[PDB]
């Protein structure tokens, strides 16, 4: 392979970018819901899944930015639209985009320490509804709980369980 | 047949078919069915989902044992077509069923064979 790394993000809000004043951006951790299955005939458990985790997306800006400000606790849930990009550079120059769209409810604003001479950041976290990442703009997660589907390739990992439950 | 005309008396339709000989068969195929539909009619609206065949058996299974319990048939069978239930046919609206069912015989002839005999003549009638 060839030598990867970010070195460039952005943030979409509503369509409206960020592209001076985000700091810090942090994907949601995509974790499933272990349960460590330990039962007769075997000396260690053995992890089946039971579903993923809730999902948070947490992201900082610095100035002011009432354009991310007047999303905080509306009344409707999974309203907060977002787009979290990144630039993924390549030794040989070949950058690769990581576009991670998502949408839920922007569920805590934390403004920090107001010292004088120290830069404020507005830390903020997103309880995240939906979530799809595109790797080089290809569909690696899709994650929407309601309207249960785990696509990991393209590939609805849950139409096995749509329909035993018949959903 | 009786007593200043008293009884009506035969239970044949003017049926070709000894399988639609009685009209016992005639009128509980025909009754069976007017219960089922009138019971079942959220079944022509209620746009197809994928439990729409699944809760109407169910449900023509639940006014059935209705009617196995009362005396009207006898172990019904319903189940869902599965050869013809095609999604050329869901595309139409056309889904299918299967309601076999056994019918209650009327007892037409009931035959006495009746014997005089001399067996009890030493059994009776005697010292002893």
């Amino acid at each position: 392979m060839i030598p990867q790394t970010l070195t460039n993000t952005n943030l979409f809000i509503d369509g409206v970018s960020f592209a001076g004043d985000v700091p810090s951006l942090t994907l949601p951790k995509l974790a499933v819901k272990t349960e460590q299955y330990r039962a007769g005939g075997m000396d260690a458990p053995v992890s089946i899944d039971m579903g993923l985790e809730a999902m948070e997306a947490k992201f900082s800006t610095n100035g002011a930015r009432r354009e991310a400000l007047n999303f905080f606790g509306l009344a409707d849930q999974s309203a907060f639209n977002g787009v979290f990009r990144g630039s993924f550079k390549g030794q040989k120059g070949a950058s690769v985009p990581v576009v991670a769209t998502l949408r839920g409810l922007l569920k805590e604003v934390d403004p920090g320490d107001w010292k004088a001479g120290e830069k404020a950041e507005f830390k903020y976290a997103v309880a995240v509804s939906y979530y799809k990442l595109e790797v080089d703009g290809r569909e690696v997660y899709e994650i929407d709980p309601v309207n249960g589907v785990r696509a990991i390739n393209g590939v609805d990992q849950l139409a096995g369980m749509r329909n035993d439950l018949g959903l | 047949i009786r007593d200043d005309g008293y009884r009506l008396w035969g239970n044949r339709t003017l049926s070709s078919d000894s399988k639609w000989a009685f009209v016992t068969r005639v009128r509980t195929m025909d009754l069976v069915m007017d219960a089922i539909l009138a019971g079942h009619k959220w079944a022509v609206d209620r746009g197809i989902t994928k439990t729409y065949v699944k809760d109407v058996t169910e449900g023509l299974r639940a006014f059935m044992r209705d009617l196995k319990n009362q005396g009207a048939v006898i172990n019904f069978e319903v189940y869902a077509d599965p050869d013809l239930n095609s999604a050329s046919q869901l595309a139409q609206g056309k889904v299918y069923w299967n309601i076999r069912f056994t019918d209650v015989p009327p007892a037409e002839n009931p035959n006495f064979r009746v014997e005089v005999t001399d067996q009890w003549l030493t059994e009776v009638l005697d010292v002893a």
